[PDB]
């Protein structure tokens, strides 16, 4: 078993630029019949991975030349000469020298963009969940950069900390943005009790934090 | 064109066995060896082993010798033994051999002896703007996935699928797209479920 070491783990980057992903292996990856079996994978997520680079050099069907592959015995390296917004995914460099088969632990391209506002929006329970005496109340806060953004939901001027969940999407593929839900989950007894219900969003964009609020009374 | 289908989810109770598939299509199924591979959420992926088609002979990674064993006939398939929480993860069958490079979509395999349930989908309407971003929350599923179209996802530009998490022992994620304000709700959008683990299909319309 050969380890495989990527560095480094994450790599922001902006578009334009350019990108370098390195590769060591705890053995010289050259074949006794010459070859140096090192290869180079994309996975984005959702997906199975797809080859960019094989056999240190050597791009497959339709792969751009953006992308090229070098380096020898235990070090290796792949490079984006100019990085796109398609880009952001896992890399993983594998070797098929030795058996078995081994893969390295990836790195993720991260797409450094320009900071942006996240529009919040505020939905009540819905008529169907208070029926059956569950009142999930949701917070979206979509396209926005950075990642780091904290979320305070209050009732009645009282924030509340337990019986929240937060999601976050993976970067968007299509503006380097991120999204995040977050849904504060309560019996349609307490839900019934109060009257406005505020989602405040604190992000560098902003001074004072972003808020939502709707009262039961639309 | 070469194409390697596979399955897509598989429940098992702990201490089962099970056997993915593998069938091949576009290619002279019997000129390349098939590979398996594991992937487990923490990205790292691990080689299984490989059978060649022409004479089913076999190779295997130690790791897996007391785990998975191969067959084949255009389909090739792998059995997993004694399941534990741990085998619990994406399986892919795939051609690895230089520029001839084709991988299967994945089975995804959840180990657990919990009961499969359907999701419940509730939908999120606002209670002003250029634009107004409606939603879908399906709550209460097990196991993973689900997917989330709308307008059977023919409206696919500004959407948003958050991942989903763990509550109470049973799965929830909620679906969000954008829409002109002037179209919604002259216009109708409906969200669509689908759990295939309990063979579910929900549509949900969106109202005001
Ligand atoms: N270890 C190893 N050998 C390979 C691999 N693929 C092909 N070979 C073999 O290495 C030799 C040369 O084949 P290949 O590298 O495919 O092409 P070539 O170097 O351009 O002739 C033969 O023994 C092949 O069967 C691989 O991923 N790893
Ligand atoms: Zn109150």
């Amino acid at each position: 078993d050969v380890v495989m070491t990527q560095t480094p783990l994450s790599l922001p980057v902006s578009l334009g630029d350019q990108a370098s992903i390195s590769c060591r292996s705890s053995q010289s990856l050259v074949h006794s019949n010459g070859n140096t079996y090192l290869h180079w994978y994309l996975q984005k997520p959702g997906q199975s991975p797809k080859l960019l680079i094989y056999k240190v050099s050597n791009r497959f069907s339709g792969v751009p030349d953006r992308f090229s592959g070098s380096g020898s015995g235990t070090d290796f390296t792949l490079k984006i000469s100019r990085v796109e917004a398609e880009d952001l995914g896992v890399y993983f460099c594998s070797q098929s020298t030795h058996v078995p088969r081994t893969f390295g632990g990836g790195t993720k391209l991260e797409i450094k963009r320009a900071d942006a506002a996240p529009t919040v929006s505020i939905f009540p329970p819905s008529s169907e969940q208070l029926t059956s005496g569950g009142a999930s109340v949701v917070c979206f806060l979509n396209n926005f950069y950075p990642k780091d953004i904290n979320v305070k939901w209050k009732i009645d001027g009282k924030e509340r900390q337990n019986g929240v969940l937060n999601s976050w999407t993976d970067q968007n593929s299509k503006d380097s943005t991120y999204s995040m839900s977050s849904t504060l989950t309560l019996t349609k007894d307490e839900y019934e009790r109060h009257n406005s219900y505020t989602c405040e969003a604190t992000h560098k964009t902003s001074t004072s934090p972003i808020v939502k609020s709707f009262n039961r009374n639309e | 064109q070469v194409q390697l289908q596979q399955s897509g989810a598989e429940l098992v109770k702990p201490g089962a066995s099970v056997k993915l598939s593998c069938k091949a299509s576009g290619y002279t199924f019997t000129s390349y060896w098939m590979q398996w591979v594991k992937q487990r959420p923490g990205q790292g992926l691990e080689w299984i082993g490989e059978i060649d088609p022409s004479d089913s002979y076999t190779n295997y990674n130690q790791k897996f010798k007391g785990k998975a064993t191969l067959t084949v006939d255009s389909t090739a398939y792998m059995q997993l033994s004694s399941l534990t929480s741990e085998d619990s993860a994406v399986y892919y069958c795939a051609n690895l051999r230089g520029y001839f490079d084709y991988w299967g979509q994945g089975t995804t395999l959840t180990v657990s002896s919990a009961k499969t349930t359907p999701p419940s989908v509730y939908p999120l309407a606002p209670g002003t703007g250029s634009s107004v971003t409606l939603g879908c929350l399906v709550k209460g599923y097990f196991p993973e996935s689900v997917t989330v179209t709308w307008n059977s996802g023919s409206l696919s530009s500004s959407v948003h699928t958050f991942p989903a998490l763990l509550q109470s022992g049973l799965y929830t994620m909620s679906s969000s797209v954008t829409v002109p304000s002037s179209t919604w709700p002259s216009q109708t959008v409906t969200c669509s479920v689908a759990h295939p683990a309990s063979s579910t299909t929900v549509d949900k319309k969106l109202e005001p």
